[PDB]
């Protein structure tokens, strides 16, 4: 979509290449060497490099399989939600030291979950995709005990502790109550109840802020909770938000300037923005 | 608890839907909490338990038609936590709701002016109620104050408008008002107001020729379940006020024996006022039921005008010359039930219903047909006939019959033509 | 696009569950006055599968009876869909509003009929004591 074929006087001099996703193999190797090099931090796992980045591989294979863009618009994949799994994988492990292959296939699991299942729609296949992590971790682990796999919550938050830590539900839910009765004490007094996918998605938004990535896009029905969850997590973690008030007479060069801004307040002074924004805002494709 | 949470369930959730949509889901709202042993009252009607006599002569005598459905969304006008959105082909509902907050100086506006936006400060600063018209191309600048975010702070209410800030003054309230009953909304501005739905269809159209019909063959029933329908809380009221009366005048008078015979008269009065509130009680019921075989008795004219309504409709199709209103085929009413020649002497309720059948489509007929193409007239007829055909009783349905006979004919049935006979020709074959 | 759907990492923040739901009730209706020592425990009627008691009381009857009219919204505008369209989404602000509007109605009718109440009560004194003094 979006996409103009180019005209034929213009391609005559232009020779093309299909650049495709690369293969098992090729994947396999790319992979192998980054969990080669990210293991080296803790010298008690290197023999488990091999498995670990097939089983990656593996996964992402059917992971490609279904999910076609028939069934869903944002059911695609690329390499780079392999780069995105080493490096949530590599950035849990960076401050923990001494892990067993315990924790290492529980926070392997635990980006699979947060990569390959909460981009779906329907419950089958949520399920399937766990069913297939938890196959997958056997297949290629076998002598593993089966006491990370099972773990239903299988959630972790780093507000508790001092690091990237494996968290009980209900210790957290304590926790995010309480810090939930501050927020609204303070701002948004309209009050909000926690159910379970709203710990989910303050667990996930909180992750996806904490890392140094550039966006992260919310899809869901209206008044769902999208904007009041993003508000609370930028206020636990420090995040200033930032709302374009978009009109009728709104012009893109305004677009521009609160860019601009957002871009100043964010790398010019080191003051983290979560910058927030919906559909009424988006006009043009510009 | 249960009658609460129907009346809360209709007065939020049923909106933008039809008038049998309406009842089906409190029917099916009603037979849950039944199902769930929930005490709610049976029967009820939401008409006056969310507003009593009261505000309904204010809304009559504010432009407002006596519409069921038009009384439900006077009420969701009246009862409302996100700010209404109207929908009405007619000016009917602006109307009122100008006529109902004259005393408040509400102003008139739309979005495709450029002046939207100053009217709608200005409206904010003073407690200034604004309509805005034309719904069709929503300002996204209207997407704050239909949150009600409030940015309260220094002891005061503040909000945010692109980048001016605003004093959030009380006693403000935006109604959203549209022209085209057929317009898809985003589900953004779907979710931040409460449907309001002013369009007439088939049942709504029904119930009003019921009631119209009711009230004028048969003006006991009317007074019926008038009478019924007050016997909720409007009776009750007037007996708490009576009541009320009798205590501010024993306390006046301090009980004295010689001002017995003026309290015995007030207090007896009082008492055939409680007996005849307890006997219509006794008899709820029973009214109730003849109420029903009265309705059932007029249950197929009505259905009648209303398709014959709608045929009027559609028969803009054939021709663009053939548009008609709904204030078209109300006078047609109107005129077959009061201005009847055929009904000067009749007395008889079965023979008045048949008359009144009879004479409804001939003057339909008619009036259609006096600005009607000549090469159209039959048509029209067969339409009407068709629904007289539907509207008989004793009679069967005819539909594979009429099916054949409008596109049954165009069916693939060529392989065996013979000739048969020499009369026969190879179409008539 | 599919380049945006690929640049960032997606959340499906569906529709809010059954259990969601009847949570938001639970809370949302705590402060009112719903306890009925005579409830009768009826039977059928499942809508939250994890009822928290099996035999259900009045509160948990009446939040489960507002899901249940949650979710005939929901298949009502399915039907609606089906034969035909011209439907708007319902959405939990629905939800929200309809639990506000219950209980601000609660509020009030409770309210109405105890000051109606109270009211009947000073006048059976105050006619308890003008009774007094016809017999004196
Ligand atoms: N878990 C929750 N508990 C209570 N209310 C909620 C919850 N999630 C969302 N809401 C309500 O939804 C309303 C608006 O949500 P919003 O963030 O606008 O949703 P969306 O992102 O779909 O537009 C808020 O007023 C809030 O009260």
């Amino acid at each position: 979509p979006g996409r103009k074929p180019l005209s034929h006087r213009f391609l005559r001099h232009v020779p093309v290449v299909y650049v495709d996703y690369p293969g098992p193999a090729s994947l396999t190797q790319i992979y192998g060497t980054f969990n080669r090099a990210m293991l080296r931090l803790i010298p008690s796992l290197r023999t488990y490099a091999e498995p670990l980045t097939a089983a990656m591989v593996e996964f992402y294979t059917m992971s490609q399989e279904r999910f076609t863009q028939d069934t869903q618009p944002h059911y695609i994949y690329s390499p780079r939600e392999m780069t995105r799994w080493v490096r949530g994988i590599f950035e849990a492990l960076r401050p923990l030291e001494t892990l067993p292959v315990e924790g290492l296939i529980r926070i392997w699991a635990h980006e699979a979950l947060r990569l390959f299942q909460d981009r779906l729609v329907e419950d089958e296949e949520r399920r399937w995709t766990d069913e297939n992590i938890d196959t997958v971790a056997l297949k290629h682990f076998p002598n593993i005990d089966r006491e990370k796999a099972m773990s239903r919550p299988i959630l972790y938050s780093n507000w508790l502790s001092k690091d990237y830590i494996p968290v009980d539900q209900e210790e957290l839910r304590d926790y995010v109550k309480a810090r939930l009765k501050v927020f609204y004490e303070e701002e948004l007094d309209v009050p909000l109840v926690l159910f379970n996918e709203v710990l989910d998605h303050v667990l996930r938004i909180d992750r996806i802020f904490r890392q140094p990535q550039g966006h992260l896009l919310l899809i869901g029905v209206s008044g769902a909770g999208k904007t009041t969850l993003s508000r609370f997590v930028a206020w636990m973690n420090g995040l200033s938000v930032y709302q374009i008030k978009v009109h009728r007479k709104y012009t893109g060069e305004d677009f521009d300037e609160d860019l601009r801004t957002v871009l100043r307040r964010s790398g010019c002074k080191n003051e983290k923005i979560a910058f927030i924004m919906d559909e009424s805002n988006v006009l043009d494709s510009g | 608890a249960g009658d609460c949470l129907l009346s809360a369930a209709f007065i939020a959730y049923a909106g933008y839907f039809d008038q049998q949509m309406r009842q089906n889901l409190f029917t099916t709202w009603s037979h849950h909490l039944q199902q769930a042993n929930i005490q709610f009252r049976t029967d009820i009607a939401r008409t006056e338990y969310l507003s009593n006599a009261d505000e309904r002569l204010r809304w009559q005598a504010s432009s407002l038609p006596a519409d069921d459905l038009c009384t439900e969304n006077a009420i969701m006008l009246k009862r409302f936590n996100r700010y209404p959105l109207i929908i009405d082909p007619s000016g009917q509902a602006t109307e009122f709701i100008m006529n109902e907050y004259k005393d408040r100086k509400i102003t008139r506006t739309s979005f495709l002016d450029d002046a939207f936006r100053k009217n709608l400060e200005s409206a904010l600063r003073f407690g200034n109620p604004l309509l805005v018209q034309d719904v069709e191309s929503y300002d996204p600048v209207l997407n704050p104050v239909l949150n009600r975010e409030v940015r309260r702070t220094g002891g005061r209410v503040l909000i945010t408008l692109g980048d001016q800030d605003i004093d959030l003054s009380p006693s403000f309230v935006i109604f959203l008002s549209t022209r085209d009953p057929t317009v898809e909304f985003p589900p953004d501005l779907c979710s931040r107001v409460t449907f309001v739905n002013f369009t007439v269809t088939r049942s709504s159209l029904q119930s009003q020729c019921l009631n119209e019909v009711l009230k004028a063959e048969r003006p006991d029933v009317d007074e019926k379940r008038s009478d019924l329908l007050k016997l909720q809380g409007e009776f009750q009221l007037r007996l708490r006020q009576l009541e009320k009366s009798l205590l501010q005048a024993l306390n006046e008078v301090k009980g004295r024996i010689l001002d017995d015979d003026t309290i015995i008269t007030t207090l007896e009065n009082l008492k055939r006022e409680a007996a005849e509130v307890t006997r219509k009680v006794e008899e709820t019921d029973i009214v109730m039921q003849e109420v029903e075989t009265v309705s059932q008795q007029y249950l197929p004219l009505s259905t009648a005008c209303s398709s014959i309504y709608f045929t009027m409709e559609s028969l803009k199709q054939i021709h663009f010359l053939y548009q008609y209103s709904l204030q078209f085929f109300l006078d047609i009413y109107h005129n077959v039930l009061y201005e009847n020649p055929n009904l000067k002497g009749v007395t008889d309720h079965t023979q008045r219903l048949s008359i009144i059948t009879k004479d409804l489509f001939q003057v339909a007929f008619n009036r259609v047909a006096r600005g009607m193409l000549h090469q159209d007239h039959i048509t029209f007829a067969m339409l009407l006939a068709r629904i007289k055909l539907k509207g008989t009783v004793g009679e069967p349905t005819y539909d594979a019959e009429f099916q054949h006979f409008l596109r049954g004919n165009e069916i693939v049935l060529s392989a065996g033509s013979t000739p048969r006979i020499q009369g026969l020709t190879v179409e008539q074959a | 696009s599919p380049a945006l759907f690929n640049r960032c990492v997606l959340n499906w923040f569906g529709d809010w569950s059954t259990e969601a739901l009847y949570q938001v009730g639970k809370e949302f209706t705590s402060k009112m006055d719903l306890e009925k020592p005579n409830y009768i425990v009826p039977d059928y009627m499942p809508v939250v599968y994890d009822k928290l008691p099996q035999p259900p009381s009045h509160r948990e009857a009446i939040v489960n009876s507002c899901v249940f009219v949650h979710q005939t919204l929901h298949q009502a505008n399915a039907r609606l869909a089906k034969r035909g369209g011209r439907t708007m989404a319902i959405t939990p602000r629905h939800y929200l509003d309809f639990i506000n509007h219950y209980a601000n109605l609660f509020h009030e009718k409770r309210s109405e009929l105890e000051e109606q109440q109270m009211h009947l009560n000073v006048g059976l004194r105050k006619i308890k004591e003008t009774v007094d003094q016809v017999e004196e």
